[PDB]
DNA sequence: ATCAGAATCCCGGTGCCGAGGCCGCTCAATTGGTCGTAGACAGCTCTAGCACCGCTTAAACGCACGTACGCGCTGTCCCCCGCGTTTTAACCGCCAAGGGGATTACTCCCTAGTCTCCAGGCACGTGTCAGATATATACATCGAT
DNA sequence: ATCGATGTATATATCTGACACGTGCCTGGAGACTAGGGAGTAATCCCCTTGGCGGTTAAAACGCGGGGGACAGCGCGTACGTGCGTTTAAGCGGTGCTAGAGCTGTCTACGACCAATTGAGCGGCCTCGGCACCGGGATTCTGAT
């Protein structure tokens, strides 16, 4: 393959399909499909990660969506980046504002 | 029974990189394929603008670079770029 | 058949989304806003079956409206 | 006994946000969905994943919304979120004109 | 060298409308921006419409469908209508 | 004719409007109407703004379209205006609007 | 002698700058700015003149834009007056960071 | 020649006279300082991008056009300068 | 009520430079003909969606009752507006220098494209446990006192 | 704070459907290998960007005085939250029936690719008339008396 190749475990072939097929240039490199399946690799993991917590954190072996927005929303910069994504099933962050709460 | 694709067993091997002990679940599962063809396009289309400013033909390793350095929160990216470069040349060892 | 937005199913939503007390008229104004929301992402999801020349709406024309619409969500095939 | 108003209030925003379900039932929802859709075409038919996209689209919107909402009644030394709320809201993100 | 524009077009329409009534440098640029938005704006959302649907190819229905998207009622509708009316007469000829 | 504008009965250059779409990357290949189609939108468009420009002109008693009547064109027809909700345009400047619990009673 | 009463001349300024389309930061300062933000990013950095220019007209629309939004927040606080806490509201609505 | 302090080149007046044009008849004193805030992680974010575009496409000068596509990406279109 | 001055609104003259025009040069579109594959259409297939039916059961509802919040009024205190004088540096149009973009010019490397061979990834198969479900107990409250 | 008292969390027993894992076919990827054109790189000119200086003054700064708004206090009236019992249709589990979407194989209409041919459209140059700038005068209205 090329994932091996690259140490990678995202299809390098795949994405060079992708690329070509998708109509973003006449012509594509060799290293990119190399170089983006690394990004998208690097950033699941990123999310596989702080989810995986979470459901440590929240007491389950199994990662469901709401994990995932637990995760996401509670990182600063991976909310940014998905600042436009509802999650499906995700609920929201408890957040109970001040002057709400009994005095 | 048409044989559409995804990134699912990707997702799980990376999941067993990060947390070996643990497991997703389908309704996760479709979050995380749809996060992967998200973050493809965005990327893939910053890039394909790039070129096209450039006046020229070809979506590079260094396309695809910048084009994460204008779609990812300062950290976020340095770290990409990072493991980006790397899986590049470690692959360019082999042959 | 709007107002079958039911009073609790509005006020759960809120609820939700931190909000403590209710007025009244918030109701009715919820609901002219979910239509407007809801008319919007099916003109532009019909379009795409109109378009896909289907007599079926799927996921998918759903999904790429509210990309459209800057509305993204994940979940139903990205 | 009795609970001092507002303090249900308190124990139920707890309890949404830390559940994910959803909280419209299906089918009044599914029913204003399909009337919605005839006006733009007649003889249509939806995929049951379809309204839940839909759904859920909607929903995690309207709860934004309400957070924003919250936000300018609030900004108005007030506690209770009204209308007028909403249009501000609305208006400020540019939604409505 | 050639820096290639919409500035002739632009004026013709113009002249065809508002007979008598120049345009500005920074205008005419202004004009040849929101040209330049459009075209990519139905453009790409033709391009996706085309990938959508299985499609290697865009034509005037692509286009079309695009503009029912992209633009605002009366403005769509009219655009619509203006557009495949120069089809057919295009056609024809 | 020659010109496929004119076989279109257009102002657009329709031969400008397909080497675009190509040298574009929208799709591997390009029918022969969407051209034609797109060229012809893009003139009603800058037409339908022309119009409310040099109405805009013809007001503040000018000869000449300057952005400022563009603007004004613009954010004066809400359709326009919605079109363009993203977009400034250089010298454009608001449009005159007070608020009215600033105004004195 | 002459004195106009408060909020006479805002009016009136108001009218002024909404009338005419000229930017209203200073042209030289703005430079300076823009090339220290850009230099703290990588140094040895030339400007385009109308790149400037470009910057700023994007800079004062926004800010102008901004002001509008602020200033439906201080009304909607039953003041007049625009502040800080006004500006703020008005960015966590358009979802700014 | 080194830069330092520029930021309180957006004098109180200018800062006054965009509000003006935004419709704003009474400012508080502590919107100046909020407003040089504001303009700050304005220009941050379409300079990182217009360098960007600088830096991708190998030059030591930013064009008019590296700031356009800056600000078309941050969904701020402007038209007047290319594109 | 009436009066003054301050600002804006408008007037003509005025001097300048940009848009608009004409002229000639070249590059991007036109023309025409081939060739190959996308898409369209027709012919069959089975899957997903719609429909109607009825049981217990939660959720919707409707009213009741009182409380605490919204809202309108008032008064105080103070900050932010206006103005005038002092102060500072923007803007203008002066020239002078060379870094860098943009245009040019040649060779060759990297990728698109064709083919043939090979397993990585997918539908689909089951048995299995993580976890939805809960009933009784453990706790961490809230309101009354 | 201290009461008893909710309603909430935590628990540990059992039940069941989606998970995860394996079967094996197949279609997308990969290795071989030719072909050329995109773009790298090195050479050359020619814009425009920076820099730097004083003549000029419009804009900024700074202080001062008080007008009128921020906001704090309050005081009334009611529009919501709570919560019992009172009314509906949400949902679930079950079967029935087909429209429509999915897949398959064929033919030709249409679009890329290519070459030779030329005025549409561009820059380069030229001129004067729209309009920006200066300066005078009448119209308005705001605030002082
Ligand atoms: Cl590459
Ligand atoms: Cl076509
Ligand atoms: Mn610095
Ligand atoms: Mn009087
Ligand atoms: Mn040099
Ligand atoms: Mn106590
Ligand atoms: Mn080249
Ligand atoms: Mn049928």
């Amino acid at each position: 393959t090329r994932s091996s190749r690259a140490g990678l475990q995202f299809p390098v072939g795949r994405v060079h399909r992708l690329l070509r097929k998708g109509n973003y240039a006449e012509r594509v490199g060799a290293g990119a499909p190399v170089y983006l399946a690394a990004v998208l690799e690097y950033l699941t993991a990123e999310i596989l990660e702080l989810a995986g917590n979470a459901a440590r954190d929240n007491k389950k072996t199994r990662i469901i969506p709401r994990h995932l927005q637990l995760a996401v929303r509670n990182d600063e910069e991976l909310n940014k980046l998905l600042g436009r994504v509802t999650i499906a099933q995700g609920g929201v962050l408890p957040n109970i504002q001040s002057v709400l709460l009994p005095k | 029974k048409t044989r559409k694709e995804s990134y699912a067993i990707y997702v799980y091997k990376v999941l067993k990189q990060v947390h070996p002990d643990t497991g997703i679940s389908s309704k996760a599962m479709s979050i995380m394929n749809s996060f992967v063809n998200d973050v493809f396009e965005r990327i893939a289309g910053e890039a394909s603008r790039l070129a096209h400013y450039n006046k020229r033909s070809t979506i590079t390793s260094r396309e695809i670079q910048t084009a994460v350095r204008l779609l990812l929160p300062g950290e976020l990216a340095k770290h990409a770029v990072s493991e980006g470069t790397k899986a590049v040349t470690k692959y360019t060892s082999a042959k | 058949n709007i107002q079958g937005i039911t009073k609790p199913a509005i006020r759960r939503l809120a609820r939700r989304g931190g909000v403590k007390r209710i007025s009244g008229l918030i109701y009715e104004e919820t609901r002219g806003v979910l239509k407007v929301f809801l008319e919007n992402v099916i003109r532009d999801a019909v379009t795409y079956t109109e378009h896909a020349k289907r007599k079926t709406v799927t996921a998918m024309d759903v999904v790429y409206a509210l990309k459209r619409q800057g509305r993204t969500l994940y979940g139903f095939g990205g | 006994h009795r609970y001092r108003p507002g303090t249900v209030a308190l124990r139920e925003i707890r309890r949404y946000q830390k559940s994910t379900e959803l909280l419209i039932r299906k089918l009044p929802f599914q029913r204003l969905v399909r009337e919605i859709a005839q006006d733009f075409k007649t003889d249509l038919r939806f995929q049951s994943s379809a309204v839940m996209a839909l759904q859920e689209a909607s929903e995690a919107y309207l709860v934004a919304l309400f957070e924003d909402t919250n936000l300018c009644a609030i900004h108005a030394k007030r506690v209770t979120i009204m209308p007028k709320d909403i249009q501000l809201a609305r208006r400020i993100r540019g939604e409505r004109a």
